[PDB]
């Protein structure tokens, strides 16, 4: 008699719907937690955390699959393919915040599912896409150098 | 923003009225046919340039003609 | 000779296709019987070769260094030099049976034009009416130009549908 | 209430009056034909009988009595077959030697040095070698004689005038009622105990009475002309207990529940008969048994005229769950009163089943001397691919056809149709990402494959010597299946099929099965494989589910099913409509079914087809399938190019009516570009011109020639692209394989 | 949007009525460390410009030069390596 | 003697269970359209974005994304359940804005009172050569 599926936050007439994938608890806890989510945390820690994760785990592809990949020196190109990849996505940030945010207008407010008003995203606004840029570059160069300490450590690898 | 016209060789039949999808044409008195009436495009703005109106008008040739131009987001019939 | 053509009666290249295609069969008959049904249809196959190339032959067809035959699609060039069977006298044999069929249909479609309901004589046509057309289509030269020279063979551009320019 | 026979007498009179008036069946075509775009109308609506009318009753009889003829039709085809088999082919004579002679039905007449198509197939006969199979299935069958196949032709041909008869007393003079055609239950009743069950039924009596006699004498070695008659085997039981000991005890242990003493001729072996190199004819006999009972026992589960029984519509409505709503609800409504669903879902079902014979005819050979016959193989798994994949697309058309005409929204609320109808943007979103996904997984591969191998850099590619990409997968899968006799399977002597593992199995020195190893080469296929078929079927199920409404065009499914746009505004609305994502989904069928036949044939010459010498296997193409097919070039250079050399040097010989159709193909299919990349505008413009010269020697026609429309333009299209490109693959196929096989 | 009921649509509320959600965002200013945090805002100071972000990004222009006119021949790229001799041609010719 | 009917946003909205074809984030920052009409008995209905809805007893309101929908919406009430509805149109800041009855009259019916905005008198023939207004951001049917 229970119904799993029901329509995005009650209205049924907007293009979604809520089903154990997307409303489930556990998952919309996971989701909600992610650097991306935060409202009210300072975008460049956040583009820090990103440009982190996605610079370390950036290096695996290149040092397994690269070119030189039968050579001993590979971790440390596969790190500088990393910074370079880091880089270019850092340059594509850039571009899409100097694109999307170079004028004002009065937006429409953003509420809760419950219907609590909350404000906007400071990640989306001019300074905020450029703070999160900024912590994207640190984070990303950072993790890319930490992927090629950890070929060096780890005992196992 | 598309560009639709109705000329005088039109005889009234309201077909092109009712063949359009998006209300972009009326009925409004006339004098130079039987029927005494005449259409119009006075919302071109909602026009998506189907020519739904051509198909159905009888008149040889076409009493109303649609010109494609500028695209809109209307235009478009775009929903997202 | 024409353009550097040799006839194919002297011509060694066509009497050496003409033996390996026989080799070739009676290679081929030999792998049956005398009085098998293979057997006779390759010997009959083998005597059309023959004849064939006989005819080719004896026609006086013009062969090339390759040893096949070619024509010569010329009035006069094939005229003076005994060759108006290869094009000329085809082309009339074709220009009057073409000129034969288009005269018949040209005649029925306006006969039936002129019926009360013609699109239905299209699609249901008329057997007696065309028999009757398709034997008098076989006097179409003189029946076109006849018209031609009467006038009614045409129509008026001025009562042809034309487009706004 | 209470299935019964209930007809209508003389409903439609016999007579010509509507054989003289083209287009009675539409109302539309009642103008006459003003324009030439009548005459395509008139058969692009002959057989849409929904509407020809608006009852149900009269749609449902017309489409009995079209069944009817169509099966009159197949009968006379197939008593064409027979005659053919009996009168102009050297059947008896391939009895004696089934491994030298080639099987040829077909003789031509001389006319114009046609005659030379006559091969020289074997047996002092002279005629076009066949590759159907026939001979193959006549030997399981236990033929052996010229005269039985011109008495089945006979019979043929009397079951072809009783069809006939049938469909015209179907229509004319008893009528089914519409309640009739609605007993579903009575139906799928007779159809699964009554139809399937008791023809294997009857074809297992047959099997055990004349199969299993003459074709264990003519294994054994005895001439054709010296085995017993059927009817002295199955009415004599001291000779068939000559054969089979088991016989000797009547039909006694069958009674009396001993069915093991019938061991002897109901045995469960497997693998395939090392002497015909076909499967036991036993295992077959066994098979159809069991089938039989199974069928019979299905044939009654559902309810009809008394108590006991299951009801569809009870079983349907009581299958809901949390995630379905309403559930299965209406299912029952739709599938009893729209006969487009049915022949949806039947259509998808019976495609289907074709390629799965496709496939379980080549691994395992049912017939004799069958897989030794490369052609026969070969063409018989092409066929029933393409068999399979045109049925499919039809499939998704009707179901399309349904959702425009017949889907209606007060029957169905918060069931699955309407569920999915309501999140048909999910799974296209889906479906396209998986497409996207697969086409850069499998296409990438051999593109990046190409390019290493064209910088000189061999060890970068994926391939079985550098990067591998093991199907781990199927390959456990493959000796799972190996090792089930003994284990998995203690009562079965041998696996299903050699290609399982094992050893080689070869007939008259060549192979007629062995193990087919699975390489990277084999992965890389099998994905693309996959991805064909992905996009196709995204082609499909979008036009089904975007036929009636779509975010540009909310009111498609009133413009119909088949249209041709709605304009060039909202930037163009070219092919939205559910007859256009058919069209669409048939040229993606079409390539999928392609690389499937290619992968096919280049794996069987590389790993499977070849001569035995007491030294090992010799391939027909040396194996390099597994070196060659990780890159584009090598599809190219070792398959296209290097197996294309049967064709086109075939002129002058037997062969040469393959190297003539090889270029006519091509020529087709070119043709088909010029409807497929133009429009209407430009040929009616031209033939304005045309029609201006007509009109200046009086000899314009009044039925006014009008280009094909713009739905005519591309099903034209269409359907010369796909003749020319089958047609292709057809004379390729053949004669490739009848040159080296 | 008021939906108290079956009602969709208001005009009050019409923020709520558009689907403007944040679905998932929840605003919290208590979690990444202050040791922490003050690090990497130091770190990225001037570079949140969009002039001083782009030069990090030129940095990487100068490492692809650099590689082919330094890092392609020390990882002994094949292009940048010898060559071993050569072939004639189909004719008489090189 | 008509004035626009203002738009009820009290009005209940027909039960349907929700669909992915509603409205997007145009909606949200562009405009969106609004329908509202009477039924006199709550039956199922098709919408234009997909699925099957039913109307209630009385006033419903169906807001959806481009006006071809609520039009499209609209004739299939006209034409099934012979229902008469208003379509507006809804702007992010909060202005609605009268549509399709422009005038409570159907456009297909002459009303005497409305304005004859793009008709020309004179054949479509009779339209400037585009040679005569080269180098003009205009074309000949404009003239
Ligand atoms: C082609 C895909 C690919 C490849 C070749 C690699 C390869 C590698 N990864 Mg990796 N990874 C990948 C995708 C991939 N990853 C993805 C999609 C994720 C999630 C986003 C991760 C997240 C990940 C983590 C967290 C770690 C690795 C690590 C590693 C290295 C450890 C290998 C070992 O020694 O054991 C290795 C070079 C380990 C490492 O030491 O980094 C160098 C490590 O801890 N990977
Ligand atoms: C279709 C085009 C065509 C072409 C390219 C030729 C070409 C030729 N014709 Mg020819 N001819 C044609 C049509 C044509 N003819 C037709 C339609 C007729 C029927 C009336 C003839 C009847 C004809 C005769 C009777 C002769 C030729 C001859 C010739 C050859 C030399 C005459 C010449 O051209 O000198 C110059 C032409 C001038 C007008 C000057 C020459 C190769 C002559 C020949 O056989 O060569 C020895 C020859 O006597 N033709
Ligand atoms: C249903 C499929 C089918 C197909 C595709 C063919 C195809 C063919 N048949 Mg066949 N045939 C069939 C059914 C079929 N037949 C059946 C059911 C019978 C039993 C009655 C026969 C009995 C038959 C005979 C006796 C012969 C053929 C022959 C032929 C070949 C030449 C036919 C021809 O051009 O004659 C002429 C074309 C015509 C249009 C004239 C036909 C006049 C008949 C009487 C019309 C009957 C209605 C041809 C390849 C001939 C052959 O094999 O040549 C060696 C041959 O002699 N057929
Ligand atoms: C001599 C017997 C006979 C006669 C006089 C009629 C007469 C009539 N029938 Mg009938 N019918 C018959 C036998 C007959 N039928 C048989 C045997 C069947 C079973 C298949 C049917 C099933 C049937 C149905 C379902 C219907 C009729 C209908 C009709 C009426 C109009 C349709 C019509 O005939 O158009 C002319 C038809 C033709 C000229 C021939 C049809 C095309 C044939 C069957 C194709 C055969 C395929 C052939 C092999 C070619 C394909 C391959 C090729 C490309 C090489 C008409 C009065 C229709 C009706 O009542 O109208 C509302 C109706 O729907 N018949
Ligand atoms: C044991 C009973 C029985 C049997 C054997 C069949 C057999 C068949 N039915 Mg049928 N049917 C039955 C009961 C049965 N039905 C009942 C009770 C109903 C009412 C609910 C229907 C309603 C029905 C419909 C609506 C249709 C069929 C169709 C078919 C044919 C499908 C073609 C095919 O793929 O098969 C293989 C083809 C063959 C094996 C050809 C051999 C044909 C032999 C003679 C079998 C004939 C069996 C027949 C029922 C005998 C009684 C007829 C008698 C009065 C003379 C097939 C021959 C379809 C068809 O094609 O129409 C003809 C179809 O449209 N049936
Ligand atoms: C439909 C399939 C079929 C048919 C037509 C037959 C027919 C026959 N079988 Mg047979 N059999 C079959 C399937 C079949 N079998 C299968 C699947 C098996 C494996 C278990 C066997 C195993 C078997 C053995 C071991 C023997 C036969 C034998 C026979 C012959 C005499 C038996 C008999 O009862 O007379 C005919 C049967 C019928 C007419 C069936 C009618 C149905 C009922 C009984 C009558 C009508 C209903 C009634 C009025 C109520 C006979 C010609 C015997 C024989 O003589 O060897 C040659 C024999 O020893 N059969
Ligand atoms: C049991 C199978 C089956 C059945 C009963 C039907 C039945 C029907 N289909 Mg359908 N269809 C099927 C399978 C089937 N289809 C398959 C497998 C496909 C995929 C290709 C399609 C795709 C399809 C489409 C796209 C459409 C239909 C339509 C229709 C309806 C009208 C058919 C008609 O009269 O058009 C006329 C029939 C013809 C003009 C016959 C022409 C035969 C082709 C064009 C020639 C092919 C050449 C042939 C292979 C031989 C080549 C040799 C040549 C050189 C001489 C009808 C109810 C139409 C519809 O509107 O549905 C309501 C529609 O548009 N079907
Ligand atoms: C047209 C110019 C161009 C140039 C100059 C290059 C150059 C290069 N390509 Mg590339 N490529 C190109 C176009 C180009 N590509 C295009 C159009 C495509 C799409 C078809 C590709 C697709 C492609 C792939 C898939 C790959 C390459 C790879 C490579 C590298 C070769 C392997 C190597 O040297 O080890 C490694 C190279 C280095 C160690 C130097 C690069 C890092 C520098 C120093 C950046 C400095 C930034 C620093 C961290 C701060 C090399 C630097 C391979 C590679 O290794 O990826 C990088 C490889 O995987 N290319
Ligand atoms: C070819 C052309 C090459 C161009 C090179 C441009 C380089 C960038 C530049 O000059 O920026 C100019 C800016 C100006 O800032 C400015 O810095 C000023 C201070 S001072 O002038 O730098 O002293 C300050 O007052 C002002 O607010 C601020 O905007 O200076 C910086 O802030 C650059 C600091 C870069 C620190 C991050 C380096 C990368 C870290 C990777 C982490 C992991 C690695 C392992
Ligand atoms: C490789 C496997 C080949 C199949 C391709 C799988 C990809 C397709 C993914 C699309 C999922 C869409 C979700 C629909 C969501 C949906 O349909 O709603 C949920 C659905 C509804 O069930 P209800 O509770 O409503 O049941 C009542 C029913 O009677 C009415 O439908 O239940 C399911 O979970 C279906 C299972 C879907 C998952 C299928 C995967 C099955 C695993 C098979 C693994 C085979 C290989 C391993 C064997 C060892
Ligand atoms: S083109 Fe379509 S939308 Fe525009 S006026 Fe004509 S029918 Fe209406
Ligand atoms: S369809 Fe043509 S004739 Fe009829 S009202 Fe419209 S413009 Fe006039």
């Amino acid at each position: 008699k229970v119904q799993v599926v029901q329509p995005v936050n009650g209205d049924p007439f907007i293009g979604m719907l809520e089903t154990p994938v997307t409303s489930s608890p556990a998952i919309a806890w996971y989701l909600s937690n992610l650097p991306a989510y935060r409202t009210g945390v300072s975008p460049l820690l956040r583009g820090v955390e990103i440009g982190l994760a996605h610079g370390y785990l950036l290096v695996g592809p290149f040092i397994k699959l690269g070119p030189l990949r039968d050579v001993e020196n590979v971790a440390e190109i596969v790190g500088c393919i990393n910074g370079a990849a880091t880089v270019l996505i850092l340059t594509l940030c850039l571009a899409y915040g100097a694109v999307t945010f170079q004028g004002e207008g009065p937006q429409v407010g953003v509420k809760t599912l419950s219907g609590r008003s909350i404000p906007r995203d400071p990640l989306q606004s001019a300074d905020g896409w450029n703070k999160f840029t900024a912590g994207f570059a640190v984070g990303g160069l950072s993790g890319a150098a930490w992927g090629y300490l950890c070929t060096q450590i780890l005992p196992y690898y | 923003s598309h560009t639709v016209k109705i000329y005088d060789t039109c005889i009234g039949c309201t077909q092109c009225v009712r063949a359009c999808p998006t209300d972009v044409l009326e009925m409004v008195p006339w004098d130079g046919c039987k029927a005494n009436q005449i259409a119009s495009a006075p919302r071109t703005e909602d026009c998506v340039g189907c020519k739904r109106c051509e198909s159905a008008c009888p008149t040889d040739f076409l009493s109303v003609r649609v010109y494609l131009g500028s695209e809109t987001t209307r235009s478009m019939g775009l929903a997202y | 000779d024409v353009a550097g053509l040799t006839p194919c009666s002297e011509s060694k290249a066509f009497a050496k296709r003409k033996k390996n295609e026989v080799k070739a069969l009676n290679k081929r008959l030999k792998n049956y019987e005398a009085d098998s049904a293979p057997a006779l249809a390759l010997k009959a196959t083998i005597a059309r070769t023959e004849a064939r190339f006989d005819k080719y032959a004896k026609q006086g067809l013009l062969c090339g260094t390759d040893g096949l035959p070619h024509l010569i699609a010329d009035p006069g060039l094939a005229l003076r030099y005994g060759h108006a069977g290869d094009v000329f006298i085809p082309t009339i044999g074709f220009i009057y049976f073409a000129g034969w069929l288009g005269y018949a249909g040209s005649k029925y479609l306006q006969a039936v034009a002129a019926t009360a309901k013609p699109i239905e004589k299209e699609i249901i046509i008329d057997v007696p009416l065309a028999w009757k057309l398709l034997w008098e289509g076989f006097g179409w030269p003189l029946r076109a130009f006849a018209e031609y020279k009467n006038g009614s063979l045409m129509e008026d551009d001025a009562k042809i549908t034309v487009s706004p320019r | 209430k209470k299935v019964k026979i209930v007809v209508d007498r003389n409903p439609v009179a016999t007579n010509f009056e509507k054989w003289a008036k083209p287009g009675h069946f539409s109302r539309t075509l009642s103008k006459g034909p003003t324009t030439t775009t009548w005459i395509w109308n008139l058969h692009a609506d002959a057989h849409d009988f929904d509407t020809q009318t608006s009852d149900l009753e009269e749609i449902s009889r017309k489409v009995f009595s079209a069944h009817f003829g169509q099966l009159g039709i197949i009968f006379i085809w197939l008593s064409g077959m027979y005659f053919h088999g009996a009168r102009f082919s050297n059947y008896e004579a391939w009895l004696t030697d089934p491994t030298h002679i080639k099987p040829s039905a077909q003789v031509v007449w001389p006319i114009v040095g046609q005659e030379i198509l006559n091969a020289d197939v074997g047996g002092g006969f002279q005629g076009l070698q066949i590759t159907s199979g026939f001979f193959q299935l006549w030997r399981a069958a236990g033929i052996t004689s010229e005269l039985q196949l011109y008495t089945t032709a006979i019979g043929a041909l009397v079951m072809a005038a009783a069809m006939f008869f049938a469909g015209w007393f179907h229509y004319h003079k008893a009528a089914p009622k519409l309640e009739w055609f609605q007993n579903v239950e009575s139906m799928l009743n007779h159809h699964l105990g009554g139809l399937l069950g008791l023809g294997s039924l009857a074809w297992a009596g047959h099997q055990i009475h004349v199969s299993l006699p003459i074709n264990k004498l003519l294994d054994a070695g005895v001439d054709p002309k010296e085995i017993p008659l059927p009817h002295e085997f199955t009415l004599n039981p001291e000779l068939m207990a000559q054969l089979y000991p088991s016989f000797s005890k009547g039909l006694a242990p069958f009674f009396t529940l001993d069915w093991a003493q019938y061991s002897d001729f109901l045995t469960f072996q497997g693998g395939l008969n090392p002497v015909t190199g076909g499967l036991w004819l036993t295992d077959t006999v066994h098979h159809h048994l069991a089938i039989a009972v199974l069928f019979l026992i299905a044939g009654h589960q559902y309810r009809t005229n008394w108590g006991i029984g299951s009801s569809l519509k009870e079983i349907l409505e009581a299958h809901k769950g949390p995630f379905t709503g309403e559930g299965h609800k209406g299912l029952y409504e739709i599938l009893t009163t729209s006969w487009h669903a049915q022949l949806a879902i039947n259509l998808a079902l019976f495609g289907s089943l074709s390629i799965i014979v496709a496939h379980h005819m080549y691994a395992m050979p049912p017939y004799p001397y069958l897989a030794t016959d490369y052609g026969t193989q070969l063409s018989l798994f092409t066929h029933h691919m393409w068999i399979g994949g045109f049925c499919i697309v039809g499939a998704g058309a009707h179901a399309a056809i349904f959702m425009v005409r017949d889907y209606d929204p007060t029957n169905n609320y918060n069931n699955l149709l309407d569920r999915v109808l309501r999140h048909r943007d999910a799974i296209i979103s889906h479906l396209n990402w998986v497409c996207i996904f697969l086409g850069f997984h499998s296409f990438g591969l051999y593109i990046h494959n190409d390019t290493m191998s064209a910088l000189g850099r061999p060890q970068d590619m994926f391939s079985d010597t550098a990067i591998q990409l093991q199907p781990v997968f199927a390959q456990w899968v493959q000796n799972t299946h190996f090792l089930a006799p003994g284990f998995t399977a203690p009562n079965a002597l041998a696996s299903t099929s050699p290609s399982w593992g094992g050893d080689v199995v070869a007939v008259g020195g060549k192979v007629a099965m062995m193990p087919i190893s699975l390489g990277t080469a084999d992965f890389l296929v099998h994905h693309i494989h996959a991805f064909t078929i992905h996009v196709t079927v995204l082609i499909l199920l979008k036009g089904v589910l975007y036929a009636r409404s779509s975010r540009l065009i909310p009111d498609k499914a009133n413009l119909g099913f088949r249209f041709p746009c709605d304009g060039p505004g909202r930037g163009g609305t070219c092919q939205v409509s559910a007859w256009d994502h058919v069209f669409l989904g048939l040229f993606w069928m079409y390539n999928s079914i392609s690389i499937v036949i290619f992968h096919f044939s280049w794996k069987m010459q590389s790993d499977v087809w070849g001569t035995v010498s007491a030294n090992g296997v010799s391939h027909i193409t040396g194996g390099n399938f597994a070196q060659s097919a990780n890159t584009i070039n090598g599809w190219l250079r070792d398959f296209l190019w290097a197996q294309s050399s049967q064709v086109i040097q075939s002129y002058g010989s037997a062969l040469s009516a393959y190297g003539l159709i090889f270029l006519g193909a091509h020529f087709v299919w070119a043709f088909s570009l010029m409807f497929l990349f133009s429009g209407r505008g430009y040929w009616q413009e031209l033939i304005e011109s045309i029609v201006w010269a007509h009109n200046k020697l009086k000899v314009a026609p009044a039925i006014q020639p009008r280009a094909l429309s713009i739905t005519q333009g591309r099903a034209v299209g269409v359907a010369h692209y796909l003749l020319g490109g089958i047609a292709t693959t057809w004379s390729f196929f053949l004669a490739r394989i009848l040159a080296v096989g | 949007k008021y939906g108290e009921e079956s009602r969709y649509f208001d005009l009050k509320d019409l923020e709520n009525t558009v689907g403007s959600w944040d679905m998932y965002g929840q605003e919290d200013k208590s979690r990444y460390n202050g040791l922490q945090s003050e690090f990497f805002e130091r770190a990225a100071n001037g570079l949140s410009r969009r002039e001083y972000i782009l030069g990090l990004v030129a940095i990487g222009g100068a490492g692809i030069l650099a590689w082919g006119g330094k890092g392609a021949a020390d990882v002994r790229l094949p292009t940048v390596g010898p060559q071993q001799p050569a072939q004639v041609g189909p004719r008489g010719r090189l | 003697a008509f004035t626009p009917p203002t738009l009820q946003s009290d009005t209940p909205s027909p039960i349907f269970g929700g669909s992915t074809g509603g409205l997007l984030s145009q909606a949200q920052v562009e405009e969106f359209h609004v329908i509202t009409w009477e039924s006199k008995k709550e039956q199922i209905f098709e919408m234009p974005t997909g699925g099957a809805a039913i109307m209630r007893q009385g006033p419903n309101l169906l807001k959806l994304a481009r006006k071809e929908q609520c039009l499209a919406l609209l004739t299939q009430l006209r034409t099934k359940f012979k229902i008469d509805g208003y379509i507006y149109r809804v702007f992010p800041n909060g202005e609605v804005q009268y549509l399709h009855p422009k005038d409570g009259v159907y456009p297909e019916k002459v009303n005497a009172g409305r304005s004859g905005d793009n008709t020309n008198m004179r054949r479509i023939g009779q339209n400037k050569e585009p040679v005569q207004i080269k180098f003009s951001g205009k074309i000949p049917a404009e003239f």
